[PDB]
RNA sequence: GCUAAACCUAGCCCCAAACCCCCACCUUACUACCACAACUUAGCCAAACCAUUUACAUAAAGUAUAGGCGAUAGAAAUUGAUGGCGCAAUAGAUAUAGUACCGCAAGGGAAAGACAAGCAUAAUAUAGCAAGGACUAACCCCUAUACCUUCUGCAUAAUGAAUUAACUAGAAAUAACUUUGCAAGGAGAGCCAAAGCUAAGACCCCCGAAACCAGACGAGCUACCUAAGAACAGCUAAAAGAGCACACCCGUCUAUGUAGCAAAAUAGUGGGAAGAUUUAUAGGUAGAGGCGACAAACCUACCGAGCCUGGUGAUAGCUGGUUGUCCAAGAUAGAAUCUUAGUUCAACUUUAAAUUUGCCCACAGAACCAAAUCCCCUUGUAAAUUUAACUGUUAGUCCAAAGAGGAACAGCUCUUUGGACACUAGGAAAAAACCUUGUAGAGAGAGUAAAAAAUGAUCCCAAACAUAUAACUGAACUCCUCACACCCAAUUGGACCAAUCUAUCAUAUAGAAGAACUAAUGUUAGUAUAAGUAACAUGAAAACAUUCUCCUCCGCAUAAGCCUGCGUCAGAUCUGACAAUUAACAGCCCAAUAUCUACAAUCAACCAACAAGUUAUUACCCUCACUGUCAACCCAACCAGGCAUGCUCAUAAGGAAAGGUUAAAAAAAGUAAAAGGAACUCGGCAAAUCUUACCCCGCCUGUUUACCAAAAACAUCACCUCUAGCAUCACCAGUAUUAGAGGCACCGCCUCCUUAAAUAGGCUCCACGAGGGUUCAGCUGUCUCUUACUUUUAACCAGUGAAAUUGACCUGCCCGUGAGGCGGGCAUAACACAGCAAGACGAAGACCCUAUGGAGCUUUAAUUUAUUAAUGCAAAACCUGCAUUAAAAAUUUCGGUUGGGGCGACCUCGGAGCAGAACCCAACCUCCGAGGCUAAGACUUCACCAGUCAAAGCGAAGAUCCAAUAACUUGACCAACGGAACAAGUUACCCUAGGGCAAUCCUAU
């Protein structure tokens, strides 16, 4: 059906300002206590997942580049490797994915 | 646009009406709006109070000794200290023989008390600014500072009684001072702590044993908002009754209208005779 | 446009100047506050009426209370008062009542005192003397 | 809100500017100038109404009769509707037969 | 604090004066370039219909005159002739512009530029028209049935309003009254004058029909037709309006959808699909007309008569509205009327003025055949009559009483006497109508009036009380202190006045006028409510190169349409600049004259048919110019719709059904289902399965109500009837075996069973039917009786964000009154979210009545023959004028009271009971007939018009208008008897304005 009356502005705020309808404030927020950035407790610092996805895009860039073309999923394991770092004596046959800027200290 | 004057004049003026609302100027001497001259303003404060005020000394009751400084620093005749002094001291001592004739029994510290309520700042400022002293008054902060009022208010009365001589005078104590009496309770005027003590001293004086309190009446012993009526006693023979909500708060008034009954300041007391 | 109301401002604010302390939106929207202000002050009117009838039965059951008190009820308070031509209307019974109360004793009194001697003479055979506080006077 | 905040300017009148200091001079030139003239003949505006009067459709009426055939086709046919309103009202409507 | 609110001029209105202004373009307009013509206003509207009729200087004069002598119309002779008490952006022009935009078209036609509402700051706390009395105190207590308009009053009975701002509705004569001048004369020629004249002042609204007539625009949709084109797979069958079935066309049944994807679509199921088929392109028919396989079907979304402009501000006895303050008088006899939805007269009301009796009223008095009434001396009173001048109300409800009608009842129709209501206040519960009470202000004073019970269906309904002296309580009545014009509708009189302009001051005195908005489903602009609700959208991963999953009767091109509408760059979340689509394809054509021009196409050969389908002569030896060329596109307001042809027939081309989540109800689509298999239901609608038999109607295929009917209707072969002997614009380049107009519908023959149970089914005449009815067998979630899962919807998170509706709401239940809101009881801390549909008479379409509304249809209803066709008569072998007869049309109307509206009666006047006793008083209540002249004074049929009696005195014993008339006067109709001069039946296609306590009986004691 249709309304009969106008509703007034007070209905209209106790309606609108009620508890239930207004945004709660967040009890799990808090400081990641060695980054030093913001971040919920069960979610990851986004921060630090922005510069690992940065990392992890140029490495693929270079497998990209490395592979040629599409269909060319190795059969072997790969190992990423930074300036002035020899293939170690574990990643002998495993491919090699060279990269030119200095090792980040969170890559471990 | 509407063409037209009167509605534009008439919405300008209601806008200065609530812009002098919100924002208030603010206040300043009565001697400096429009529309005052001294000679007539103080010769109508004479006639309105229906005095004889000689113009000269009223003149100098006026005036203080902040005003003639500020006045000799701002530039790059007598002052009222003595008149002040003359009317302050002649009006104690009339107080103290109106109160005294008035309530015989009452002891010289309650007399001493009404006569620093009555003769206060509090009581002075009051019946200062109803009087129009403050618009007359030279000074340098305005408003004037109440102690300012009191001893020029006592300067005024220090002129009347040089001019008109100490009857007229205590007329017009009678009328302006000893009338704000009216209502006011004994211990509203004459502030006192522990009741019981004073009123165990004065029985001991007129020799009889302290007051023995009983409980008269009760109603609501045991809820939030009791009743209790205590009764002070001496010696079979009741001297007051208090009412309260606990029985201590019962037994000091209890002493409060016991020191009431026996100082000659009931509620229903002989009203004072101003005829 | 030859003439047009330059001034219908005014006109309106002296209706929502009454309507102010109103609830709703009638009380800022002309349409809604004239009839508002008009039911208000033809109550305001109306009213009066009311106010004396009210304080009138305020002040016969604060005498009826103050009566019971004394063992007298409110009809024969009044209806022997007047046979002891004593005129106190009932706001100064009230305020007697509550503000003086052995005064009202009194008058309590006085009025057993004129319904017993009524008693007593409407049970008696003929004219014997009147009671001490029967006896009227004249003007 | 349907009221102005600030002050119009002021509308400076001169009350003696040649059109008022010598307002109705010679509006008696008919009796203190031997009836040489008429007061009617110093009527400024329509031919139609120098020194007549009358109602809507009267004045409709001499306006067709004495400039009707000056008139623009418009203002003209105009002017013939109006005269066939005004007869229907005038004679047909209204609170007094 | 936002939103806003404010401003000035750009210009315009009315006067005066003056008479105004390179190229291309009628073909397809804006295109360099080849053989016809132009020359009476009807009608809306008045007469309350309508038919003759009806309007387009001053003075004479609204006179002569015309006229259903009604409404109204109306002369002449003669007379003499630069400005603004304007608007200032919703005004003024429509204007910044006839642009944007709407329409195919005629045509329509804008907007704007310089702390109002709404919200936030600040959600709420029992209870209730949201206020008032108040109070120390916001609530709590007592009082209190929203506003406008229409009906007798209306509880909201109904209509209207979300709210703010702006704009929006009383114009004028004939008399009269008031105040001036002058006064037997007034007035600045015309006119009036037996105190009148001259001047001024005062008084007469807004919005809205269906319609009518005239001239333009429309057949790009649809109906039909023309010219020249196009499409129709495969199978079966071979020349057929053949069968099954694609493309294509239509639209049977069901479901979804109902502001939807769509102002008629989607999904399935269906009919046709080589033909009476379907279809692209240009042309034609034009509004009382076209077209019509007749359905009142269609003619650009709305056709029992298109659309636009004009007459037009149509008219409206009908609906709705109508704006400052205050006071005062103020209401229900009646008559006539194509009249009862209205008008006029009277009665009543109001104002001003004159005069003297007015009301009440005893005694007396009013007929022969109960209440009271009439009439006046006094008396209480102060009013009444008369004159001048206007409007408004009029056939009201309830109660007491007496009657008539229906029982002496039906809350019943009507007449009469009185009261009340529509005016204040208090009581009986709420309460217009009973009882009490009126003349109005303030009081925190007082006295009273009326006023209390006795001894069937949601949920009983104040709580209680047998025995302390009878008085008290109780109003706006009355008294008291003060003050006084300060409580009716329609109407009428009066005193004031907001704002603007002008004159003079320079806020006042005057003069003016677009001069005042709580209300017209008013208009324009702003912002609300429903509401952050309904609805919408982006396949997945990624390394932004790519890969993967899935889908399509789709895609590419031409045509038609559109006109730069996802190319680059630069600014943003679309704006500007730059760039582009290259002719061989397609369009744009042709020197003249005569001649010819018999045989089809279908693989064109066999058979077989019917619908029958260019050159010889003369003239010219010139060369490629011009235009289309783009895209994601067009018609549908932006779109699950519409869109011709060629080719690909499932794709080499093209795309994305899920924004994220959870897996509630109700809803939608689909899949599965035990046993039973129509017991569901109006019906086997839907679904699953595939068979049979009959009956009614129509012969068959086909066509129809674009958008509720596809049929038993239309058409159709066959038959029959009627008319017609014949030239160059249709029939027809036809000729009785022909053409046109009708009816019918080939052909032949004539002019008890069924079920267990049953109101259902049961001229011959093959074939066919989305036609109607019935039956066998099967089948199935139709059902007994529901259940699970999936998808969309859904609920939550994030983005974007409507609309109907809305008087205000601080929005309860039960019983009573007449219901959330009144009364009496009960209940009651505030607040979201999701559901439901009992209530908020919850938000289009019907039916009855009315209008002297509209439009029709038929006629044996009235008027006409203007136009046509015959004749007849004059006119010089043909046309002109007159007359008669006919068809064809054209204009026009539909009286009143009523069983239950219809049928039928009556309609004027008169006499008897109601109406007992001056007057008057209804009936479709009760019973019957009729059609000499002059003159004081009076009566009357409740008006007027008519009508009636009459002393004396003088002389003898059913209207008006019209016609014939010398006349003296005269008549019919007007009987619907206050009378249109002459008009009926009907609207199932209708449109607009509106209104809406039972005589006789059933049953129990
Ligand atoms: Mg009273
Ligand atoms: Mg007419
Ligand atoms: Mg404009
Ligand atoms: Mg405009
Ligand atoms: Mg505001
Ligand atoms: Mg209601
Ligand atoms: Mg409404
Ligand atoms: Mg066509
Ligand atoms: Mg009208
Ligand atoms: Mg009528
Ligand atoms: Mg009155
Ligand atoms: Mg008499
Ligand atoms: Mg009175
Ligand atoms: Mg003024
Ligand atoms: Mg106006
Ligand atoms: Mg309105
Ligand atoms: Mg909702
Ligand atoms: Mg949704
Ligand atoms: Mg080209
Ligand atoms: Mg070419
Ligand atoms: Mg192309
Ligand atoms: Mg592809
Ligand atoms: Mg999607
Ligand atoms: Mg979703
Ligand atoms: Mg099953
Ligand atoms: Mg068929
Ligand atoms: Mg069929
Ligand atoms: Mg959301
Ligand atoms: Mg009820
Ligand atoms: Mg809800
Ligand atoms: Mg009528
Ligand atoms: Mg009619
Ligand atoms: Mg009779
Ligand atoms: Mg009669
Ligand atoms: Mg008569
Ligand atoms: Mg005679
Ligand atoms: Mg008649
Ligand atoms: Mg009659
Ligand atoms: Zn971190």
């Amino acid at each position: 059906a249709a309304p009969k009356n106008r509703r007034t502005i007070e209905v209209n705020r106790c309606r609108r300002r009620n508890p239930q309808k207004l945004i709660k404030v967040k009890n799990n927020i808090d400081v990641c206590p060695e980054c030093g950035h913001l971040k919920q407790k069960h979610v990851l610092c986004a921060y630090c997942y922005e510069k690992v996805c940065k990392e992890t895009a140029e490495i693929r860039r270079q497998i990209g580049k490395q592979e040629g073309g599409p269909f060319k999923a190795p059969t072997i394991e790969t190992v990423v490797l930074y300036t002035g770092e020899t293939p170690s004596e574990q990643d002998q046959g495993k491919r090699i994915i060279e990269r030119d800027r200095k090792r980040p200290s969170w890559f471990t | 646009v509407k063409k037209g004057f009167r509605a534009a004049f008439r919405f300008q003026k209601e806008l200065e009406r609530q812009r002098l609302l919100r924002c208030p100027p603010p206040p300043v001497r009565r001697s400096e709006k429009p529309n005052w001259d001294y000679h007539a303003e103080i010769q109508a404060f004479g006639h309105r109070l229906q005095e004889n005020f000689s113009l000269d000394l009223l003149k100098t009751a006026f005036v203080n000794s902040c005003y003639i400084k500020s006045e000799e620093a701002k530039r790059q005749l007598k002052s009222n200290q003595e008149l002040s002094e003359q009317g302050t001291s002649f009006s104690q001592t009339c107080l103290t023989q109106f109160l005294e004739d008035e309530y015989p029994d009452m002891p010289t510290e309650g007399i001493k008390n009404l006569v620093d309520f009555l003769t206060g700042e509090e009581v002075v400022c009051h019946v200062a600014r109803n009087l129009a002293v403050e618009q007359l008054t030279l000074s340098e902060e305005f408003p004037v500072p109440p102690a300012v009022l009191q001893q020029t208010f006592f300067a005024v009365i220090g002129a009347l009684l040089q001019s008109s001589g100490p009857e007229r005078t205590a007329l017009f104590i009678r009328d302006f001072l000893i009338t704000q009496m009216t209502g006011k309770e004994l211990f509203e005027m004459w502030k006192i702590i522990n009741p019981m003590g004073l009123l165990v001293e004065e029985l001991k004086k007129r020799n009889v044993s302290a007051p023995e309190s009983r409980l008269t009446r009760q109603s609501g012993g045991t809820t939030a908002l009791p009743l209790y009526f205590v009764g002070l006693y001496c010696d079979k023979k009741l001297i007051a009754e208090g009412p309260g909500e606990t029985v201590l708060v019962a037994e000091e008034e209890a002493a409060r209208v016991a020191l009431r009954k026996l100082y000659g300041f009931t509620e229903n007391r002989r009203p004072w005779n101003y005829s | 446009l030859r003439n047009r109301v330059t001034d219908r401002y005014f006109r309106i604010q002296e209706v929502l100047k009454h309507a102010r302390h109103f609830r709703g939106r009638k009380n800022r929207c002309y349409r809604l506050a004239v009839r508002t202000v008009i039911r208000a002050f033809v109550k305001c009117t109306k009213a009066r009426y009311l106010k004396k009838k009210n304080m009138r039965t305020l002040w016969i059951n604060r005498i009826t209370a103050a009566s019971q008190e004394h063992g007298l009820k409110y009809p024969a308070l009044i209806g022997n008062l007047v046979k002891c031509q004593v005129e106190l209307n009932r706001k100064v019974l009230a305020d007697l009542a509550i503000y003086e109360p052995k005064t009202f004793k009194s008058l309590a009194a006085l009025a057993s005192r004129r319904r017993h001697e009524g008693f007593a003479a409407a049970l008696g055979d003929g004219k014997e003397p009147e009671g001490i506080f029967s006896r009227v006077v004249q003007y | 809100i349907g009221i102005r905040l600030t002050l119009p300017p002021p509308k400076v009148v001169d009350r003696w500017n040649e059109k008022r200091a010598m307002f109705g001079v010679y509006d008696n030139i008919g009796i203190l100038g031997n009836f040489e003239k008429h007061p009617k003949e110093l009527i400024r505006g329509p031919i139609w109404l120098r020194g007549w009067k009358g109602n809507e459709l009267q004045r409709c009426i001499r306006k067709r009769k004495m400039v009707g055939s000056r008139m623009f086709a418009d203002d003209l046919h105009n002017l013939n509707k109006r005269i066939r309103y005004l007869y229907k009202h005038f004679n047909r409507h209204g609170k007094f037969r």
